[PDB]
């Protein structure tokens, strides 16, 4: 994303957490506006703030806008139940020569205690192998708030195709759980000493690796 | 009171064309100073701009997408008309249309929207799973557990479901939400989580039902060896 922010910031019932949107001179730095969107799950986007800091009708002061250099950020004051929710800030790029936005940031006002996450990964299966094809599978479960980033490397180089990866999704318990699937060639895996699936949780990476010598 | 509704096929095959429709109501596509732009978001990800139309016919588009998109106005019905050409899986999102501030003196921003519409890429193939074992290692852990599962790959349509030993083994499994794939395919993966000692001695089997397709599979999940 042109736009950066971070995946995810939480807070308790009244505290105060802010949303930063880092952007560049060709576009936040070029001065062009910038706007943000609040989004429930299950529903369409709505403005929260536009031209930097000024509220459309029905959104409280406690929300609050700003900018300086390149970057703008987003500040909740007094974290309210219905504040949970994904937010994106907006801008305009002039060497894209269009209306961006940043990747997201979900918002989590805590219910109950942080938990990190457990992570499982498993090497393609024989049978896989045998089929000619290959999967690896890294299992995401039992962490609160319900927002990571899933990453996969081979050996010790970023690998992007081939990604699958669910949003996270409410367990019985209430914590969340998300999956995560790099598609290869057999060749691809017997090929490389390693690969690894990275899984970030409020700015903490678990690397979980396999090898196709571990038996 | 500007409402704005998107309306259009749920299901698009590969190659197709989507043509999405946009109703305005409560403001008129010819007043001065009207835009209307479409917005899609894949599942799970972020937003992104695709095209925008204003009250003279000018018409801006993303210029990752540009030579796939069309924006039209039926002045007509008042209505925004958005076509985008061989629509593929990862195209899979929903739309978005909204009325974006458009001059000088508002702005640039996406005032109202709609509700948005789901558009599912894929083809008319139901396709049944195939099953893999996820083997479990029997090397120690702190807590005394290892996880093994079964990978339900690259099925269609959603819902499958997964049972251990026929319904016998319920403790410490967890079946994962599927993933949608750029292929247009779903896949989950379910596991057990049990304790180490049993590993030599205990069988384990999963039982797949694929009801769309009629397909059932078990599988059983034997350790890791040398």
């Amino acid at each position: 994303s042109v736009l950066t922010q971070p995946p995810s910031v939480s807070g308790a019932p009244g505290q105060r957490v802010t949303i930063s949107c880092t952007g560049s001179a060709s576009n936040i730095g070029a001065g062009y506006d910038v706007h943000w969107y609040q989004q429930v799950p299950g529903a369409a986007p709505k403005l929260l703030i536009f031209v930097y800091s000024n509220r459309p009708s029905g959104v409280p002061d406690r929300i609050s806008g700003s900018k300086s250099g390149t970057s703008a950020s987003l500040a909740i004051s007094g974290l309210q139940a219905e504040d949970e929710a994904d937010y994106y800030c907006q801008s305009y790029d002039d060497s894209l020569r269009g209306w961006v936005f940043g990747g997201g940031t979900k918002l989590t006002v805590l219910g109950q205690p942080k938990a990190a996450p457990s992570v499982t990964l498993f090497p393609p299966s024989s049978e896989e192998l045998q089929a000619n094809k290959a999967t690896l599978v890294c299992l995401i479960s039992d962490f609160y708030p319900g927002a990571v980033t899933v990453a996969w490397k081979a050996d010790s180089s970023p690998v992007k195709a081939g990604v699958e990866t669910t949003t996270p999704s409410k367990q019985s318990n209430n914590k969340y759980a998300a999956s995560s699937y790099l598609s290869l060639t057999p060749e691809q895996w017997k090929s490389h000493r390693s690969y690894s699936c990275q899984v970030t949780h409020e700015g903490s990476t678990v690397e979980k690796t396999v090898a196709p010598t571990e038996c | 009171q500007v409402t704005l509704r998107e309306s259009g096929p749920a299901l698009v095959k590969p190659t197709q064309t989507l043509t999405l429709t946009c109703t305005i109501s409560g403001l008129s596509l010819t007043t001065s100073g009207v835009c209307v732009s479409w917005i899609r978001q894949p599942p799970g990800k972020a937003l992104e701009w695709l095209a925008l139309i204003d009250w003279d016919d000018d018409k801006y588009y993303s210029t990752s997408l540009r030579t796939r998109l069309t924006i039209s106005k039926d002045i007509s019905k008042n209505q925004v008309v958005l076509t985008m050409t061989n629509m593929d899986p990862v195209d899979t999102a929903t739309f978005f249309c909204a009325r974006t501030r458009c001059t000088s003196n508002w702005g640039y921003y996406f005032d109202s929207w709609g509700r948005g519409t789901r558009v599912t890429v894929s083809s008319a193939s139901t396709k049944g799973p195939s099953v893999f074992p996820l083997a479990p290692s029997s090397k120690s852990t702190s807590g005394g557990t290892a996880a093994l599962g079964c990978l339900v790959k690259d099925y269609f349509p959603e819902p499958v479901t997964v049972s251990w030993n026929s319904g016998a083994l319920t403790s410490g499994v967890h079946t994962f939400p599927a993933v949608l794939q750029s292929s247009g395919l779903y896949s989950l993966s379910s596991v057990v989580t049990v304790p180490s000692s049993s590993l030599g001695t205990q069988t384990y089997i999963c039982n797949v039902n694929h009801k769309p397709s009629n397909t059932k599979v078990d599988k059983r999940v034997e350790p890791k060896s040398c």
